Protein backbone atom coordinates (compact mmCIF):
# COMPACT_ATOMS: atom_id res chain seq x y z
CA UNK A 1 0.00 0.00 0.00
CA UNK A 2 1.03 3.59 -0.68
CA UNK A 3 1.24 4.64 2.94
CA UNK A 4 3.40 5.82 5.84
CA UNK A 5 2.39 5.38 9.57
CA UNK A 6 0.57 8.74 9.37
CA UNK A 7 -0.78 9.17 5.82
CA UNK A 8 -2.19 6.87 3.14
CA UNK A 9 -3.59 6.85 -0.39
CA UNK A 10 -7.02 5.17 -0.43
CA UNK A 11 -7.91 5.72 -4.11
CA UNK A 12 -6.54 7.34 -7.27
CA UNK A 13 -8.83 7.09 -10.31
CA UNK A 14 -8.09 8.83 -13.62
CA UNK A 15 -11.06 8.73 -16.00
CA UNK A 16 -13.23 10.22 -18.76
CA UNK A 17 -17.02 10.68 -18.56
CA UNK A 18 -19.44 10.97 -21.46
CA UNK A 19 -23.18 11.76 -21.45
CA UNK A 20 -25.18 11.32 -24.70
CA UNK A 21 -28.93 11.78 -24.15
CA UNK A 22 -29.98 9.13 -21.52
CA UNK A 23 -26.72 7.16 -21.66
CA UNK A 24 -23.80 7.70 -19.28
CA UNK A 25 -20.39 6.07 -19.66
CA UNK A 26 -17.28 6.35 -17.47
CA UNK A 27 -13.98 4.92 -18.72
CA UNK A 28 -11.08 4.28 -16.30
CA UNK A 29 -7.58 5.10 -17.57
CA UNK A 30 -5.82 4.32 -14.24
CA UNK A 31 -7.13 2.99 -10.90
CA UNK A 32 -5.07 2.54 -7.71
CA UNK A 33 -6.65 1.35 -4.47
CA UNK A 34 5.85 -4.72 -2.41
CA UNK A 35 9.03 -4.98 -4.50
CA UNK A 36 11.66 -2.18 -4.43
CA UNK A 37 13.29 0.10 -7.00
CA UNK A 38 16.60 1.95 -6.56
CA UNK A 39 15.53 5.65 -6.95
CA UNK A 40 18.91 6.51 -8.58
CA UNK A 41 17.59 4.57 -11.63
CA UNK A 42 14.82 7.19 -12.18
CA UNK A 43 16.36 10.56 -11.10
CA UNK A 44 16.98 11.79 -14.73
CA UNK A 45 13.29 11.19 -15.67
CA UNK A 46 12.13 13.97 -13.24
CA UNK A 47 13.17 17.62 -12.64
CA UNK A 48 16.46 17.77 -10.69
CA UNK A 49 16.73 21.44 -9.72
CA UNK A 50 15.67 22.83 -6.24
CA UNK A 51 12.66 20.90 -4.98
CA UNK A 52 13.26 18.01 -7.41
CA UNK A 53 12.86 14.24 -6.80
CA UNK A 54 16.46 13.89 -5.52
CA UNK A 55 16.11 16.95 -3.21
CA UNK A 56 12.75 15.67 -1.89
CA UNK A 57 14.12 12.15 -1.30
CA UNK A 58 17.16 13.46 0.64
CA UNK A 59 14.95 15.61 2.86
CA UNK A 60 12.68 12.63 3.55
CA UNK A 61 10.94 10.72 5.06
CA UNK A 62 12.32 8.13 2.63
CA UNK A 63 9.46 5.70 3.46
CA UNK A 64 6.94 8.11 1.81
CA UNK A 65 8.35 7.58 -1.72
CA UNK A 66 6.78 5.18 -4.25
CA UNK A 67 7.07 4.37 -7.94
CA UNK A 68 3.97 3.19 -9.81
CA UNK A 69 4.36 1.37 -13.16
CA UNK A 70 0.93 1.61 -14.81
CA UNK A 71 -0.57 0.05 -17.94
CA UNK A 72 -3.12 2.76 -18.80
CA UNK A 73 -6.31 1.61 -20.50
CA UNK A 74 -6.76 3.57 -23.74
CA UNK A 75 -9.46 1.26 -25.20
CA UNK A 76 -12.46 3.59 -25.42
CA UNK A 77 -15.40 12.81 -24.04
CA UNK A 78 -17.26 15.37 -21.97
CA UNK A 79 -14.90 15.39 -18.96
CA UNK A 80 -11.39 14.10 -18.25
CA UNK A 81 -10.49 14.06 -14.57
CA UNK A 82 -8.97 12.39 -11.54
CA UNK A 83 -10.67 11.56 -8.23
CA UNK A 84 -8.46 10.67 -5.28
CA UNK A 85 -8.96 9.95 -1.59
CA UNK A 86 -6.48 9.98 1.33
CA UNK A 87 -6.46 9.31 5.07
CA UNK A 88 -4.35 10.78 7.86
CA UNK A 89 -3.99 10.32 11.61
CA UNK A 90 -3.10 14.10 11.87
CA UNK A 91 -5.27 17.07 11.02
CA UNK A 92 -3.32 18.69 8.16
CA UNK A 93 -4.32 20.87 5.22
CA UNK A 94 -3.35 18.45 2.39
CA UNK A 95 -1.54 20.02 -0.60
CA UNK A 96 -1.20 17.84 -3.72
CA UNK A 97 1.21 18.96 -6.47
CA UNK A 98 1.13 17.00 -9.76
CA UNK A 99 3.99 17.63 -12.15
CA UNK A 100 3.54 16.42 -15.75
CA UNK A 101 7.01 15.80 -17.17
CA UNK A 102 8.41 15.26 -20.62
CA UNK A 103 12.12 14.59 -21.13
CA UNK A 104 12.48 14.88 -17.31
CA UNK A 105 11.26 18.52 -17.24
CA UNK A 106 8.03 20.04 -15.93
CA UNK A 107 5.58 21.02 -18.66
CA UNK A 108 2.43 21.34 -16.44
CA UNK A 109 2.08 21.73 -12.66
CA UNK A 110 -1.26 21.35 -10.93
CA UNK A 111 -1.63 22.40 -7.28
CA UNK A 112 -4.67 21.44 -5.22
CA UNK A 113 -5.49 21.50 -1.55
CA UNK A 114 -8.10 19.95 0.73
CA UNK A 115 -9.18 20.57 4.28
CA UNK A 116 -9.86 17.50 6.45
CA UNK A 117 -13.17 15.87 7.43
CA UNK A 118 -13.15 13.84 10.66
CA UNK A 119 -14.70 10.41 9.89
CA UNK A 120 -14.46 7.34 12.21
CA UNK A 121 -11.58 8.92 14.22
CA UNK A 122 -9.48 9.58 11.12
CA UNK A 123 -8.97 12.60 8.86
CA UNK A 124 -10.25 11.99 5.32
CA UNK A 125 -9.34 14.08 2.24
CA UNK A 126 -11.07 13.79 -1.13
CA UNK A 127 -9.98 15.54 -4.33
CA UNK A 128 -13.21 15.17 -6.29
CA UNK A 129 -13.15 15.22 -10.12
CA UNK A 130 -9.97 17.27 -10.52
CA UNK A 131 -10.00 18.29 -14.23
CA UNK A 132 -7.16 16.97 -16.38
CA UNK A 133 -5.09 19.68 -18.05
CA UNK A 134 -5.40 20.20 -21.85
CA UNK A 135 -1.88 18.83 -22.37
CA UNK A 136 -2.98 15.46 -20.87
CA UNK A 137 -6.27 15.37 -22.77
CA UNK A 138 -4.51 16.08 -26.10
CA UNK A 139 -1.74 13.57 -25.23
CA UNK A 140 -4.29 10.78 -24.61
CA UNK A 141 -6.13 11.66 -27.87
CA UNK A 142 -2.90 11.80 -29.95
CA UNK A 143 -1.62 8.48 -28.44
CA UNK A 144 -4.98 6.87 -29.29
CA UNK A 145 -4.69 8.09 -32.92
CA UNK A 146 -1.44 6.10 -33.34
CA UNK A 147 -2.23 2.90 -35.28
CA UNK A 148 -0.21 0.59 -32.99
CA UNK A 149 0.46 0.10 -29.27
CA UNK A 150 4.23 -0.25 -29.95
CA UNK A 151 4.45 3.43 -31.12
CA UNK A 152 2.43 4.52 -28.02
CA UNK A 153 4.88 2.78 -25.65
CA UNK A 154 7.89 4.29 -27.50
CA UNK A 155 6.39 7.81 -27.15
CA UNK A 156 5.69 7.11 -23.43
CA UNK A 157 9.40 6.41 -22.82
CA UNK A 158 9.93 10.18 -22.37
CA UNK A 159 6.83 10.86 -20.27
CA UNK A 160 6.48 10.76 -16.47
CA UNK A 161 4.26 12.26 -13.73
CA UNK A 162 5.33 13.12 -10.16
CA UNK A 163 2.87 13.71 -7.34
CA UNK A 164 4.04 15.36 -4.12
CA UNK A 165 1.60 15.45 -1.19
CA UNK A 166 2.50 17.86 1.60
CA UNK A 167 1.06 19.16 4.90
CA UNK A 168 0.50 22.89 4.32
CA UNK A 169 1.53 24.17 7.75
CA UNK A 170 4.90 22.38 8.03
CA UNK A 171 5.59 21.82 4.28
CA UNK A 172 6.56 18.21 5.17
CA UNK A 173 6.35 15.54 2.47
CA UNK A 174 3.51 13.17 3.42
CA UNK A 175 3.74 11.03 0.28
CA UNK A 176 5.48 11.19 -3.10
CA UNK A 177 4.53 9.04 -6.09
CA UNK A 178 6.44 8.78 -9.36
CA UNK A 179 4.47 7.40 -12.33
CA UNK A 180 5.74 5.57 -15.43
CA UNK A 181 3.27 4.28 -18.09
CA UNK A 182 2.78 1.76 -20.87
CA UNK A 183 -0.56 1.24 -22.69
CA UNK A 184 -2.68 -1.79 -21.72
CA UNK A 185 -3.21 -4.52 -24.32
CA UNK A 186 -6.49 -4.31 -26.35
CA UNK A 187 -8.29 -7.07 -24.39
CA UNK A 188 -7.10 -5.90 -20.96
CA UNK A 189 -8.13 -3.28 -18.42
CA UNK A 190 -5.74 -1.02 -16.47
CA UNK A 191 -3.25 -2.79 -14.19
CA UNK A 192 -0.18 -1.61 -12.26
CA UNK A 193 2.73 -2.52 -10.01
CA UNK A 194 3.68 -0.43 -6.95
CA UNK A 195 7.30 -0.24 -5.76
CA UNK A 196 8.95 1.27 -2.70
CA UNK A 197 11.83 3.62 -3.65
CA UNK A 198 15.05 2.92 -1.82
CA UNK A 199 18.83 3.45 -2.25
CA UNK A 200 20.90 0.31 -2.90
CA UNK B 1 -12.64 25.52 -7.91
CA UNK B 2 -9.89 23.62 -6.02
CA UNK B 3 -7.12 23.72 -8.73
CA UNK B 4 -4.23 25.99 -9.78
CA UNK B 5 -2.67 24.97 -13.16
CA UNK B 6 0.62 26.33 -14.48
CA UNK B 7 1.15 25.43 -18.13
CA UNK B 8 4.58 25.97 -19.77
CA UNK B 9 4.28 28.57 -22.56
CA UNK B 10 5.44 26.14 -25.26
CA UNK B 11 3.28 23.18 -24.06
CA UNK B 12 1.77 22.56 -27.53
CA UNK B 13 5.20 22.37 -29.23
CA UNK B 14 6.47 20.22 -26.31
CA UNK B 15 3.62 17.69 -26.88
CA UNK B 16 4.53 17.56 -30.58
CA UNK B 17 8.22 16.94 -29.52
CA UNK B 18 7.21 13.87 -27.46
CA UNK B 19 5.82 12.33 -30.67
CA UNK B 20 8.61 13.56 -32.97
CA UNK B 21 11.21 11.92 -30.65
CA UNK B 22 9.89 8.65 -32.16
CA UNK B 23 8.42 9.71 -35.56
CA UNK B 24 11.19 12.16 -36.64
CA UNK B 25 14.23 11.69 -34.33
CA UNK B 26 17.20 14.08 -34.15
CA UNK B 27 19.26 10.70 -25.55
CA UNK B 28 17.14 9.11 -22.82
CA UNK B 29 17.96 5.54 -21.68
CA UNK B 30 14.87 3.30 -22.01
CA UNK B 31 13.59 1.64 -18.81
CA UNK B 32 14.37 -1.78 -20.36
CA UNK B 33 18.12 -0.95 -20.11
CA UNK B 34 18.04 0.21 -16.45
CA UNK B 35 18.17 -1.82 -13.18
CA UNK B 36 14.52 -2.68 -12.53
CA UNK B 37 12.60 -5.78 -11.33
CA UNK B 38 11.32 -8.17 -14.06
CA UNK B 39 7.72 -7.36 -13.05
CA UNK B 40 8.24 -3.75 -14.33
CA UNK B 41 7.81 -5.00 -17.91
CA UNK B 42 5.08 -7.62 -17.27
CA UNK B 43 1.48 -6.54 -16.60
CA UNK B 44 -0.30 -8.41 -13.77
CA UNK C 1 -8.08 26.25 -13.24
CA UNK C 2 -6.39 29.41 -11.81
CA UNK C 3 -7.41 29.45 -8.15
CA UNK C 4 -8.10 27.23 -5.13
CA UNK C 5 -11.20 28.28 -3.11
CA UNK C 6 -12.00 26.87 0.31
CA UNK C 7 -15.48 27.83 1.43
CA UNK C 8 -16.50 27.26 5.09
CA UNK C 9 -19.35 24.70 5.26
CA UNK C 10 -21.75 27.18 6.88
CA UNK C 11 -20.87 30.15 4.55
CA UNK C 12 -24.54 30.85 3.73
CA UNK C 13 -25.57 31.09 7.42
CA UNK C 14 -22.44 33.11 8.14
CA UNK C 15 -23.53 35.70 5.49
CA UNK C 16 -27.00 35.84 7.13
CA UNK C 17 -25.22 36.40 10.51
CA UNK C 18 -23.32 39.44 9.16
CA UNK C 19 -26.66 41.10 8.38
CA UNK C 20 -28.46 39.87 11.52
CA UNK C 21 -25.66 41.35 13.70
CA UNK C 22 -27.25 44.71 12.75
CA UNK C 23 -30.90 43.81 11.90
CA UNK C 24 -31.56 41.32 14.77
CA UNK C 25 -28.71 41.60 17.34
CA UNK C 26 -19.30 41.93 21.30
CA UNK C 27 -17.37 43.59 18.45
CA UNK C 28 -15.83 47.03 19.00
CA UNK C 29 -16.88 49.48 16.25
CA UNK C 30 -13.93 51.11 14.42
CA UNK C 31 -15.01 54.60 15.58
CA UNK C 32 -14.16 53.52 19.19
CA UNK C 33 -10.62 52.30 18.32
CA UNK C 34 -7.38 54.36 18.33
CA UNK C 35 -7.16 55.39 14.67
CA UNK C 36 -6.16 58.54 12.68
CA UNK C 37 -8.96 61.02 11.83
CA UNK C 38 -8.45 60.32 8.10
CA UNK C 39 -9.74 56.72 8.67
CA UNK C 40 -13.32 58.04 8.76
CA UNK C 41 -12.97 60.76 6.08
CA UNK C 42 -12.82 59.81 2.38
CA UNK C 43 -10.20 61.75 0.36
CA UNK D 1 4.29 52.72 -5.07
CA UNK D 2 3.12 52.90 -1.45
CA UNK D 3 2.41 49.23 -0.62
CA UNK D 4 5.94 48.00 -0.97
CA UNK D 5 9.11 46.67 0.68
CA UNK D 6 12.59 47.14 -0.84
CA UNK D 7 12.13 43.77 -2.71
CA UNK D 8 8.41 43.47 -3.54
CA UNK D 9 5.62 45.88 -4.48
CA UNK D 10 1.96 46.08 -5.41
CA UNK D 11 1.53 47.88 -8.74
CA UNK D 12 -2.27 47.51 -9.13
CA UNK D 13 -5.30 45.98 -7.40
CA UNK D 14 -8.65 46.41 -9.18
CA UNK D 15 -11.86 44.76 -7.98
CA UNK D 16 -14.68 45.05 -10.53
CA UNK D 17 -17.83 43.72 -12.19
CA UNK D 18 -18.69 43.66 -15.88
CA UNK D 19 -21.76 43.24 -17.98
CA UNK D 20 -22.19 42.75 -21.71
CA UNK D 21 -25.47 43.05 -23.55
CA UNK D 22 -25.58 42.92 -27.38
CA UNK D 23 -21.74 43.40 -27.67
CA UNK D 24 -21.93 46.61 -25.53
CA UNK D 25 -19.54 46.17 -22.63
CA UNK D 26 -19.60 48.06 -19.30
CA UNK D 27 -17.22 47.71 -16.34
CA UNK D 28 -17.76 49.03 -12.80
CA UNK D 29 -14.86 49.48 -10.32
CA UNK D 30 -15.57 48.56 -6.68
CA UNK D 31 -11.98 49.18 -5.46
CA UNK D 32 -8.84 50.46 -7.26
CA UNK D 33 -5.34 50.70 -5.74
CA UNK D 34 -2.29 51.86 -7.70
CA UNK D 35 1.94 64.17 -5.23
CA UNK D 36 0.89 60.92 -3.42
CA UNK D 37 0.66 61.52 0.34
CA UNK D 38 3.19 60.48 2.96
CA UNK D 39 1.69 57.44 4.78
CA UNK D 40 0.10 57.62 8.22
CA UNK D 41 0.49 54.73 10.71
CA UNK D 42 -1.90 52.48 12.61
CA UNK D 43 -1.00 50.45 15.73
CA UNK D 44 -1.71 46.83 14.58
CA UNK D 45 -2.95 45.91 18.10
CA UNK D 46 -6.05 48.05 17.21
CA UNK D 47 -7.04 45.54 14.46
CA UNK D 48 -5.87 42.09 15.75
CA UNK D 49 -9.42 41.00 16.84
CA UNK D 50 -10.82 41.71 13.31
CA UNK D 51 -8.63 38.92 11.75
CA UNK D 52 -7.98 35.24 12.55
CA UNK D 53 -5.76 34.84 15.61
CA UNK D 54 -5.05 31.10 15.62
CA UNK D 55 -1.76 29.55 14.23
CA UNK D 56 -0.58 31.56 11.22
CA UNK D 57 -2.99 34.43 11.89
CA UNK D 58 -2.28 38.20 11.60
CA UNK D 59 -0.49 38.51 15.01
CA UNK D 60 1.75 35.46 14.33
CA UNK D 61 2.45 36.74 10.75
CA UNK D 62 3.37 40.19 12.11
CA UNK D 63 5.70 38.72 14.81
CA UNK D 64 7.48 36.55 12.21
CA UNK D 65 7.95 39.61 9.97
CA UNK D 66 9.28 41.53 8.10
CA UNK D 67 7.16 44.15 9.89
CA UNK D 68 7.65 46.66 7.02
CA UNK D 69 5.61 44.39 4.68
CA UNK D 70 2.33 44.99 6.61
CA UNK D 71 -0.27 47.55 5.53
CA UNK D 72 -3.84 48.46 6.37
CA UNK D 73 -6.07 49.81 3.60
CA UNK D 74 -9.29 51.70 4.53
CA UNK D 75 -11.50 51.55 1.36
CA UNK D 76 -14.71 53.35 0.44
CA UNK D 77 -16.04 50.75 -2.04
CA UNK D 78 -18.19 52.08 -4.85
CA UNK D 79 -21.52 50.21 -4.86
CA UNK D 80 -23.35 52.61 -7.26
CA UNK D 81 -23.28 50.06 -10.19
CA UNK D 82 -25.96 51.94 -12.21
CA UNK D 83 -23.30 41.48 -13.40
CA UNK D 84 -22.00 38.81 -15.79
CA UNK D 85 -18.59 38.55 -14.09
CA UNK D 86 -17.11 39.74 -10.77
CA UNK D 87 -13.34 39.62 -10.38
CA UNK D 88 -10.06 41.16 -9.28
CA UNK D 89 -7.02 41.95 -11.44
CA UNK D 90 -3.73 42.61 -9.68
CA UNK D 91 -0.10 43.20 -10.64
CA UNK D 92 3.12 42.97 -8.56
CA UNK D 93 6.86 43.47 -9.12
CA UNK D 94 9.83 41.87 -7.41
CA UNK D 95 13.60 42.19 -7.62
CA UNK D 96 13.85 38.36 -6.91
CA UNK D 97 12.43 35.56 -9.09
CA UNK D 98 10.00 33.90 -6.69
CA UNK D 99 6.87 31.85 -7.34
CA UNK D 100 4.32 34.30 -5.90
CA UNK D 101 1.57 32.76 -3.74
CA UNK D 102 -1.37 35.07 -2.91
CA UNK D 103 -3.78 33.98 -0.17
CA UNK D 104 -6.96 36.07 0.23
CA UNK D 105 -8.93 35.42 3.39
CA UNK D 106 -12.49 36.74 3.53
CA UNK D 107 -13.33 37.29 7.23
CA UNK D 108 -16.52 37.85 9.17
CA UNK D 109 -16.41 38.42 12.95
CA UNK D 110 -12.60 38.08 12.66
CA UNK D 111 -12.81 34.48 11.37
CA UNK D 112 -12.05 33.02 7.94
CA UNK D 113 -15.19 32.20 5.96
CA UNK D 114 -13.51 31.87 2.49
CA UNK D 115 -9.86 31.38 1.50
CA UNK D 116 -8.66 31.81 -2.06
CA UNK D 117 -5.13 30.67 -2.98
CA UNK D 118 -3.53 31.68 -6.25
CA UNK D 119 -0.01 31.46 -7.56
CA UNK D 120 1.92 33.06 -10.42
CA UNK D 121 5.25 32.45 -12.06
CA UNK D 122 7.07 35.65 -13.16
CA UNK D 123 7.82 37.33 -16.45
CA UNK D 124 11.17 39.27 -16.67
CA UNK D 125 10.24 42.77 -17.90
CA UNK D 126 12.54 45.87 -17.76
CA UNK D 127 15.03 44.02 -15.44
CA UNK D 128 12.34 43.14 -12.87
CA UNK D 129 10.11 40.09 -12.22
CA UNK D 130 6.45 40.97 -12.87
CA UNK D 131 3.45 38.94 -11.62
CA UNK D 132 -0.10 39.32 -12.85
CA UNK D 133 -3.23 37.76 -11.39
CA UNK D 134 -5.67 38.42 -14.23
CA UNK D 135 -9.44 38.41 -13.70
CA UNK D 136 -9.43 36.30 -10.53
CA UNK D 137 -13.14 35.36 -10.08
CA UNK D 138 -14.79 36.63 -6.90
CA UNK D 139 -16.19 33.85 -4.69
CA UNK D 140 -20.00 33.45 -4.46
CA UNK D 141 -19.94 34.67 -0.82
CA UNK D 142 -18.48 38.04 -2.01
CA UNK D 143 -20.88 38.35 -4.95
CA UNK D 144 -23.92 37.66 -2.73
CA UNK D 145 -22.54 40.00 -0.03
CA UNK D 146 -22.19 42.89 -2.54
CA UNK D 147 -25.71 42.23 -3.88
CA UNK D 148 -27.30 41.98 -0.39
CA UNK D 149 -25.48 45.14 0.84
CA UNK D 150 -26.80 46.99 -2.30
CA UNK D 151 -30.37 45.85 -1.49
CA UNK D 152 -30.23 47.73 1.85
CA UNK D 153 -32.19 51.01 1.55
CA UNK D 154 -29.55 53.18 3.26
CA UNK D 155 -25.78 53.57 3.34
CA UNK D 156 -25.76 53.72 7.21
CA UNK D 157 -27.05 50.10 7.43
CA UNK D 158 -24.37 49.04 4.87
CA UNK D 159 -21.56 50.60 6.94
CA UNK D 160 -22.91 48.99 10.15
CA UNK D 161 -22.97 45.55 8.46
CA UNK D 162 -19.36 46.16 7.24
CA UNK D 163 -18.20 46.70 10.82
CA UNK D 164 -17.80 42.89 11.11
CA UNK D 165 -16.26 42.28 7.67
CA UNK D 166 -12.56 42.32 6.72
CA UNK D 167 -10.24 40.83 4.07
CA UNK D 168 -6.60 39.78 4.67
CA UNK D 169 -4.26 39.29 1.69
CA UNK D 170 -0.94 37.47 2.36
CA UNK D 171 1.70 37.37 -0.40
CA UNK D 172 4.41 34.77 0.01
CA UNK D 173 7.40 33.40 -1.90
CA UNK D 174 6.59 29.71 -2.47
CA UNK D 175 10.07 28.26 -1.91
CA UNK D 176 10.90 29.96 1.41
CA UNK D 177 7.31 30.66 2.63
CA UNK D 178 8.49 34.19 3.53
CA UNK D 179 5.88 36.96 3.77
CA UNK D 180 6.53 39.39 0.90
CA UNK D 181 3.55 41.63 1.63
CA UNK D 182 0.45 41.55 3.80
CA UNK D 183 -2.54 43.85 3.33
CA UNK D 184 -5.46 44.11 5.74
CA UNK D 185 -8.63 45.65 4.27
CA UNK D 186 -11.44 47.52 6.07
CA UNK D 187 -14.42 48.95 4.12
CA UNK D 188 -17.15 51.56 4.15
CA UNK D 189 -19.44 52.27 1.16
CA UNK D 190 -18.72 55.36 -0.98
CA UNK D 191 -21.30 58.17 -0.99
CA UNK D 192 -23.84 58.15 -3.90
CA UNK D 193 -22.11 60.91 -5.91
CA UNK D 194 -18.56 59.63 -5.31
CA UNK D 195 -16.28 56.99 -6.77
CA UNK D 196 -14.03 54.58 -4.85
CA UNK D 197 -11.31 56.14 -2.70
CA UNK D 198 -8.95 54.82 0.01
CA UNK D 199 -6.27 55.56 2.61
CA UNK D 200 -3.17 53.37 3.07
CA UNK D 201 -1.50 52.98 6.49
CA UNK D 202 1.70 51.33 7.65
CA UNK D 203 1.11 48.89 10.53
CA UNK D 204 3.35 49.28 13.62
CA UNK D 205 3.41 47.80 17.17
CA UNK D 206 4.17 50.77 19.47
Amino acid sequence: AIATHKFRLLEFTAFMEIQRDEIYHRHLFVQLGLETVDIRQIFDKFPEKSGGLKDLYEKGPQNAFYLVKCWADLNTGDFYGVTSQYESNENVVLVCSTIVCSFGKQVVEKVESEYSRLENNRYVYRIQRSPMCEYMINFIQKLKNLPERYMMNSVLENFTILQVMRARETQETLLCIAYVFEVAAQNSGTTHHIYRLIKE
Amino acid sequence: GHQIVHVRGDSETDLEALFNAVLNPKQTVPLRLRKLPDSFFKPP
